[PDB]
């Protein structure tokens, strides 16, 4: 969940 | 989709060079300047017991909260790294869970003091006495040894950032969909790392540096002992551990 999160947040 | 991911020219590889030490730079959760300036403040026999004292599961939470953080910086380096935002979602997740945590324990040795055998935790330098309370002592030693056994290779920050690139863009890591585009990524890391060594008169380090099973071996380790703790203290990982340290470790 928040591995995903951070790589997404540009 | 990268430059990276097919055979690159030596002004490339030059390029690389800078990219990977500039994005390291600007990942750096400490300053080197700031770590060598508090050698000179250690912890007091006093604070010592008091960290001693802490419960078990007291000490568990502090460490994991402070790698957590590390672990930040860590994905922070990973997406500026060339090539790494043009891998696909899996291969960057298992790039990052199997090689965060051994760039951690990398990056450690510039907070670690080969002098008097002391970390740079919580404000101040400590001995490995400091966490004797979560009672993984042969962890926290071989810990302590690596640090030591890298602080004796007298690292370069861009030295460190070559390396850590590459402890991360390995293309052996199990999962890997675009293994062969991970290759390639490597190869060219591999290449700017050496170029910069060749350069700067550095090659004599390549077989001083540790065995590829050295890192693993922690890396295990740390698995190993959460799994104890855990046992022991469910709730605690549940109600009280960070949720990126849990997806990575458990
Ligand atoms: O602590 C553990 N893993 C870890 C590894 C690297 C780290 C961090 C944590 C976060 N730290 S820290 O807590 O400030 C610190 C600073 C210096 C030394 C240590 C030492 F010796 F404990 F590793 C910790 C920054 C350095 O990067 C650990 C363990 F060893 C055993 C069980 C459970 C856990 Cl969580
Ligand atoms: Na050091």
């Amino acid at each position: 969940k928040i591995l995903h999160r951070l790589l997404q947040d540009s | 989709e990268n430059l990276y991911f097919q055979g690159a020219s030596l002004t490339e590889i030059e390029h690389l060079v800078q990219s990977v030490c500039k994005s390291y730079r600007e990942t750096c959760q400490l300053r080197l300047e700031d770590l060598l300036r508090q050698r000179s403040n250690i912890f007091s026999r006093e604070e010592v017991t008091g960290y001693q004292r802490k419960s078990m599961w007291e000490m568990w939470e502090r460490c994991a909260h402070h790698l957590t953080e590390a672990i930040q910086y860590v994905v922070e380096f990973a997406k500026r790294l060339s090539g790494f935002m043009e891998l696909c979602q899996n291969d960057q997740i298992v790039l990052l869970k199997a090689g965060a945590m051994e760039v951690v324990l990398v990056r450690m040795c510039r907070a670690y003091n080969a002098d008097n055998r002391t970390v740079f935790f919580e404000g101040k330098y400590g001995g490995m006495e400091l966490f004797r309370a979560l009672g993984c002592s042969e962890l926290i030693s071989s810990i302590f040894d690596f640090s030591h056994s890298l602080s004796a290779l007298h690292f370069s920050e861009d030295e460190i950032a070559l390396y850590t690139a590459l402890v991360l863009i390995n293309a052996h890591r199990p999962g890997l969909q675009e293994k062969r585009k991970v290759e390639q990524l490597q190869y060219n890391l591999e290449l700017a790392f050496h170029h910069h060594l060749c350069k700067t008169h550095r090659q004599s380090i390549l077989a001083k540096l540790p065995p590829k099973g050295k890192l693993r071996s922690l890396c295990s380790q740390h698995v190993e002992r959460l799994q104890i703790f855990q046992h022991l203290h469910p709730i605690v990982v549940q109600a009280a551990f960070p949720p990126l340290y849990k997806e990575l470790f458990s």
